[PDB]
């Protein structure tokens, strides 16, 4: 997200092993990076 | 040529040329502000 002109990134890396879907559950994400890009973001795109 | 002339000019920088035409060394710090997160700050003084 970006609020204020700051980029956050949140993670979680439970184990998983239900191939077929997310399982029914409650997790929440700690917070990973808070670096101020600055950057308007309108785009997204994913690495392969 | 005569009203031709090339746009750089050198230094003479002899060693005693004197106080006024020595080298000297400038570093101009310019603060850049805006309308997006502060990331540069003075120190923040650390008591017991």
């Amino acid at each position: 997200k970006n609020i204020d002109g700051y980029f956050k990134i949140y993670s979680k890396h439970t184990p998983i092993n239900l191939v077929r879907d997310l399982p029914q559950g409650f997790s929440a994400l700690e917070p990973l990076v808070d670096l101020p890009i600055g950057i308007n973001i309108t785009r997204f795109q994913t690495l392969l | 040529g005569f009203n031709c002339y090339f746009p750089l000019q050198s230094y003479g920088f002899q060693p005693t040329n004197g106080v006024g035409y020595q080298p000297y060394r400038v570093v101009v710090l310019s603060f850049e502000l805006l309308h997006a997160p502060a990331t540069v700050c003075g120190p923040k003084k650390s008591t017991n």
